[PDB]
């Protein structure tokens, strides 16, 4: 019914000011019955409501948060936004932007999330932004299995896709693994017809947004 | 204030079994409870609200019930699909808060891994560094074990590994393991083997190769 989606940095250093943006499409910031609110996630924590936003212009922040929490909307570009200031590696997690639906009329009490956005992580370090290099994982000489090596950036995530899209069946995106030097690195690997080596061009297609890589890495057959 | 508690914390069935997840409340919510679905990578998305209610376009083996302080969510047949954690929250008072989460996995027959291997580039060497990538491909149970041997020297700490979540459509996991060495450790042995044991397989696997060699 509503779409919403976050965007902001991915990355914040301890201290500062977290800032995300929610923009919805397929009706209204403006409503008498729903409203708008942020969640976050992380391993440890699981799921955290941070706070909403009621149509009335009231607002409600979990207290383990509050001092730090700002939410406002603003309805002519139809988004909504927060803020979460002085932020540490605790505040690392995927935050969400939710839809907030009232189940009896003027009522905080029996509210449920109806639309979600995709999730934005964030990540509280001091650490630079770094973009992957991506190496081959050629096939070797009925099935064959290829793939691309993208290694070494910060923060997550990496997307990758392979033939722009074409190909999505047998692929395997790996999750990434934090390497001891503090960088991530993941593997994509896709599994295709050995007589298909040959006359067919296999490209990954590696995005890392928080530095602004975009690498075509082809993979051959040695 | 609110604490939710899910029962169980994670649990196993076929497909088409019954799967039934248990959420307690603190204290009394009346029937404002909701359940969410997460499926891996995704937002979570409601299933039911203030209870009972079928979200629109949820399928009909989806439905909760209760009131008070125990809640039910039920599942009557499993489907590959709804490989997921399952989370209860309470919208009775503010700051909302959610279960710890129910992790539903499928059990499907066993299915033994496709092991391959694959050397480091020229490229990545010529940076200084070599990493050896072992796949395990599409197998079931997730249980695996994967020992590195250089010159048949079993390797220690020196490697690590991902798993991916369990297929929607299969049912079945894949796994890779990185061996990272420095481009001059890597010039100074020739065979680099990748040793699998894995329930599907009557005995192990190795696949290996030498470096310099095609």
């Amino acid at each position: 019914q509503v779409q919403l989606q976050e965007s902001g940095p991915g990355l914040v250093k301890p201290s500062e000011t977290l800032s995300l943006t929610c923009t919805v499409s397929g009706d209204s910031i403006s409503s008498s019955y729903y409203y708008w609110g942020w969640i976050r996630q992380s391993p440890v924590k699981g799921l955290e409501w941070i706070g909403s936003f009621f149509y009335s212009g009231n607002t409600n922040y979990n207290p383990s948060l509050k001092s730090r929490v700002t939410i406002s909307v603003d309805t002519s570009k139809n988004q909504f936004s927060l803020n979460l200031r002085s932020v540490t590696a605790a505040d690392t997690a995927v935050y969400y932007c939710a839809r907030h639906v009232t189940s009896i009329s003027s009522w905080n009490r029996g509210v449920y999330l109806d639309s979600w956005g995709r999730g934005a992580l964030v990540t509280v370090s001091s650490a630079s932004t770094k973009g992957p290099s991506v190496f081959p994982l050629a096939p070797s000489s009925g099935t064959a299995a290829l793939g691309c090596l993208v290694k070494d950036y910060f923060p997550e995530p990496v997307t990758v896709s392979w033939n722009s899209g074409a190909l999505t069946s047998g692929v395997h995106t790996f999750p990434a693994v934090l390497q001891s030097s503090g960088l991530y690195s993941l593997s994509s690997v896709v599994t295709v017809p050995s007589s298909s080596l040959g006359t067919q061009t296999y490209i990954c297609n590696v995005n890392h947004k928080p530095s602004n890589t975009k690498v075509d890495k082809r993979v051959e057959p040695k | 204030d609110i604490q939710m508690t899910q029962s169980p914390s994670s649990l196993s069935t076929s497909v088409g079994d019954r799967v039934t997840i248990t959420c307690r409340a603190s204290q009394t919510i009346s029937t404002y409870l909701n359940w969410y679905q997460q499926k891996p990578g995704k937002a979570p998305e409601l299933l039911i609200y203030v209870a009972s209610s079928l979200q629109s376009g949820v399928p009909s083996r989806f439905s909760g019930t209760g009131s008070g302080t125990e809640f039910t969510l039920t599942i009557s047949s499993l489907q590959p699909g709804d490989f997921a954690t399952y989370y209860c929250q309470q919208s009775y008072s503010s700051p909302f808060t959610f279960g710890q989460g129910t992790k539903v996995e499928i059990k499907r027959t066993v299915a033994a891994p496709s092991v391959f291997i694959f050397p480091p580039s020229d490229e990545q060497l010529k940076s200084g560094t070599a990493s050896v990538v072992c796949l395990l491909n599409n197998f079931y149970p997730r249980e695996a074990k994967v020992q590195w041997k250089v010159d048949n020297a079993l390797q220690s700490g020196n490697s690590q590994e991902s798993v991916t979540e369990q297929d929607s459509k299969d049912s079945t996991y894949s796994l890779s393991s990185t061996l990272t060495l420095s481009k001059a450790d890597y010039e100074k042995h020739k065979v680099y083997a990748c040793e699998v044991t894995h329930q599907g397989l009557s005995s192990p696997v190795t696949k290996s190769f030498n470096r310099g060699e095609c």
